RNA sequence: GGAACGAGGUAGAUGAAGAGGUCUGGAAAGGCCCGCCAUAGGAGGUAACAGCCCUGUAGUCAAAACUUCGUUCUCUCCUGA
RNA sequence: GACCGAUAGUGAACCAGUACCGUGAGGGAAAGGUGAAAAGCACCCCGGAAGGGGAGUGAAAGAGAUCCUGAAACCGUGUGCCUACAAGUAGUCAGAGCCCGUUAACGGGUGAUGGCGUGCCUUUUGUAGAAUGAACCGGCGAGUUACGAUCUCGUGCAAGGUUAAGCAGAAGAUGCGGAGCCGCAGCGAAAGCGAGUCUGAAUAGGGCGCAUGAGUACGUGGUCGUAGACCCGAAACCAGGUGA
RNA sequence: UAUCCUUGGGAGUCAGACUGCGAGUGAUAAGAUCCGUAGUCGAAAGGGAAACAGCCCAGACCGCCAGCUAAGGUCCCAAAG
RNA sequence: AACAGUGGUAGGAGAGCGUUCUAAGGGCUGUGAAGCCAGACCGGAAGGACUGGUGGAGCGCUUAGAAGUGAGAAUGCCGGU
């Protein structure tokens, strides 16, 4: 991986050689799939619950005697047969979360980054510097870089100017090197990084 | 990958078997519980070792022995795992825990001769076996004890 | 809830390296004058659980 | 999430009812009584697809036999003569002739009658 | 027990950018062509799906009075090897 | 909020713990939608009114006060074909005549007449069954979830696999966290010994084991266990209260 | 001629019926009962036995308006002397 | 291609259809969405389209995922007739 470099202007300069262990590796799509489902699930909230025949109000008395009537045996007006009724099993609050092993998850993120550098939806850009915190400047930068779609932006230490900007844009997200996901990477179609953040991710990986 | 071309690894995923959802499934009207009986009911069954009033196996069999309070389950090394170390280097349970050879020290360490050596080492442990220490000094090592 | 282990069978059986279950014999408690020494020497020894019984019970001993 | 199932049941049952047109009253108006006739109609249809082969055979044979009796023969004796000759055409053809072109039927019967002797 | 100070709550205020044009339409938030703002594209509403129509949002501000916390000071009480 | 959307979801989206039932404790419902806006129908007629027909408003009145859509059962009107010497789980196949003309293909609707043919479900050795259940239509309605075990499949790493709680982190991912857990060596009641061990007096024999080695974490699925554990269903038991 | 063994996962079944043969109990009676043995039904439609689960023949992926046969039949019901 | 086979209850295994919701991507829709009614269409089945009518605003398609996931029967519950 010897990918080009760009400035905040959008002008090319000398290229950059990357850690082949992190970027120059063949991906594992089964792994990526698993990680995606894990995260996609972990984001759930589990606020689904219904009223059992015990939890529902009333019931209690045998509404009519077991025998003598032509009617059917019934124990309560809240059993599931009934209009009001208590639900049989239904949902109930829980957590869909699970955790994978560390080797697997880091392989996953390595794989997807390798895929990004393969299909060349990756951009290195040293020295993001904004005199302001505005969005016009950011959008102009992205225009100069020919970024017409979703996008992810990476720093090392949370440029608050860059975060205040770039959020009002719908398809754009910002994060530090420590906060990288696989899901954001996959979803945002294109990746912008500072070489500082590159050294960080590749030294922790 | 891409979210709109996802697919799993084959064999990783399967569809669950629903029942009471028709006869074309082959699990309709009984869910594979067959016809009437104690096993076909809701909460229906018996405790696992039950045999229908026959005196079950464990009761017809006797108890045996006891447990010691002062038992020692030494952590075992089998003398081939030592070949991973450098020549002439000392050895300790601390060192083994560091290397990850031992995931758990349980009252001490014992070494055993399910292997061989090509190295002399200044080994020290809690306890040895006869074959093990002989193999050690034969390779030229030593047999210190903690 | 963790599965509860079946304590009587735990007290009676022991696990092997091959997964089989060691056991003792019955007819070895108290009434020996009505038995040959051949039986007795055969029965002080150990034994092994059969396949059917093993199928019946092994879930009660996953935790050993 | 919850699932009602409003449209599917209606759609399926209506499909059945459209199959059950022309049936006597409730057996086209009501779902389930119609279902248990439609199904029955399916078994009857299977059966009848195989009875056609058995019925038209009889019909052809009766026609052939009548024509052979006026020619001065029996069906059995005829068809024996024909198989003995090599005239293995078939009974449906023979019937169609015996209705339309009876002269050809006579030609064939005369051949068989000759070769019976 | 008392003051002072700081922060906050209990009402609020401010707050960028298009009736852009045109086609349908009963009516445009819609389609096509165009622009703009953005620390604001959260939401809801408006004759139909609205970042730029309204209330609003981000951000910045605000309290006579009553309250919550915190700091300091007064206030109190103090001996131990 | 990979929670419900008016038989759901709070019992209760509406003047509900109301109406209503009960001496009493107590039990316990039903019932949402005009339209963007009332612009909610001036006026003419029928009629005692109600309710209609016009007109008018409105995009729409087939929107008109149960006011979005508005199915089915059920109720009727009209009509193409058939039908008053015929017995039929009611159809199917063959088939004439008559009437039509399609998502245009050996088409459609009726169907004189012939042949064959004892409904569905359950439960049964066996049911057309004179055994059970269903009046019909519509809706609701039954094997699930957590935790743990085990098997298979898959993935990752492999004699090494793995973290938990917890901290930071948008209710997240992630990082840190190696305390702990499974396995790598078993045998024995145990001391204990160790690729051997136990029995035994025994270097004997025999058992269990190794030599014939792959596990581990996570996920899907099957099954099991503990929990209402596929759904409904008793007579009854206990506690506390209400009632002469 | 291809099904046999092992290991492992998952089940259901433990009310059976008739027929033929050999036996018992019975009254050498029972569509009886209980056993063995073979079949069919069960879990198997089709043709015949008038109808007729268990008898005779025979085993259904689907279609065809083709043919040869089994059991059983050929004066008419009803195809065939 | 050839050969052989394809009745089936309990029951085991495997292939799929369809419903709701979610994610992403690509779309439809006042020039008329879903829903509803017809139709002589397509598919091996579950089922799926097309045209027209009603209706008058939201809905499909693909790949995956998760489920309150499919009703003809309970002397089932509710409502209607």
């Amino acid at each position: 991986p010897k990918v080009a470099l760009y400035n905040q202007n959008g002008s090319t300069a000398g290229d950059i050689e990357l850690n082949a262990s992190v970027f120059g590796i063949e991906p594992n799509e089964s792994v990526v799939f698993d990680a995606i489902l894990m995260q996609r699930a972990s984001l759930r909230q589990g606020t689904h619950k219904v009223k059992n025949r015990s939890e529902v109000r009333g019931g209690g008395r045998k509404p009519w005697r077991q025998k003598g009537t032509g009617r059917a045996r019934q124990g309560s007006i809240r059993s599931p047969q009934w209009r009001g009724g208590g639900v049989v099993f239904g949902p109930t609050p829980r957590s869909y979360s699970y955790k994978l092993p560390k080797k697997v998850r880091r392989l996953a993120i390595k794989s997807v980054l390798s895929s990004k550098v393969i299909d060349n939806n990756i951009i290195v850009l040293e020295d993001l510097t904004l005199d302001t915190a505005k969005t016009k400047e950011m959008a102009a930068i992205l225009k100069g870089l020919s970024v017409e779609k979703k996008a992810l932006i990476v720093t090392a230490d949370a440029n608050e100017a860059v975060a205040l900007s770039a959020r009002n844009i719908p398809g754009v997200t910002v994060v530090e090197a420590n906060g990288i996901n696989v899901l954001d990477v996959v979803n945002h179609e294109k990746l912008l990084i500072t070489k500082a953040a590159v050294e960080k991710v590749e030294e922790v990986l | 990958m891409k979210l709109h071309e996802l697919k799993p690894s084959e064999g990783s995923r399967k569809t669950r078997n629903r029942v009471g959802r028709g006869i074309g499934s082959g699990n309709g009207k009984t869910a594979g519980k067959g016809h009437k009986g104690q096993n076909a009911r809701s909460g229906g069954g018996v405790r696992p070792g039950f045999e229908g009033g026959q005196m079950p196996l464990f009761q017809r069999l006797p108890k045996r022995g006891f447990t010691n309070i002062n038992r020692k389950e030494y952590a075992v090394v089998n003398l081939d795992k030592l070949n991973g170390f450098a020549e002439g280097t000392e050895v300790t349970p601390e060192l083994l825990l560091e290397t990850g050879v031992i995931s758990k020290l349980n009252a001490g360490v014992k070494i055993l001769g399910n292997g061989k050596l090509e190295k002399k080492l200044t080994v020290k442990a809690n306890k040895f076996s006869a074959s093990a220490k002989e193999a050690v000094e034969a390779a030229g090592g030593t047999a210190e004890v903690i | 809830p963790k599965m509860k282990t079946h304590r009587g069978s735990a007290k009676r059986f022991k696990k092997t390296g091959s997964g089989k279950l060691k056991r003792s014999h019955a007819y070895t408690s108290h009434l020996f004058a009505n038995k040959s020494q051949k039986q007795k020497r055969k029965l002080r020894k150990s034994a092994v659980v059969s396949a059917g019984d093993f199928k019946r019970i092994k879930q009660m001993l996953a935790n050993i | 999430p919850r699932v009602k199932g409003g449209t599917v049941t209606r759609k399926r049952r209506k499909k059945v009812l459209k199959l059950a047109k022309g049936y006597f009253g409730s057996k086209h108006t009501l779902y389930k009584v119609a279902n248990q006739q439609v199904m029955k109609s399916g078994n009857y249809a299977f059966r009848d697809r195989r009875q056609k082969k058995r019925d038209f055979r009889k019909l052809w044979i009766t026609r052939i036999n009548a024509a052979a009796r006026m020619n001065g023969l029996s069906y059995s004796r005829l068809m024996h003569g024909l198989k003995l000759s090599g005239i293995e055409v078939n009974r449906k053809m023979l019937a169609d002739l015996a209705v339309n072109d009876l002269t050809a039927f006579n030609q064939l019967a005369d051949a068989a009658k000759a070769q019976l002797n």
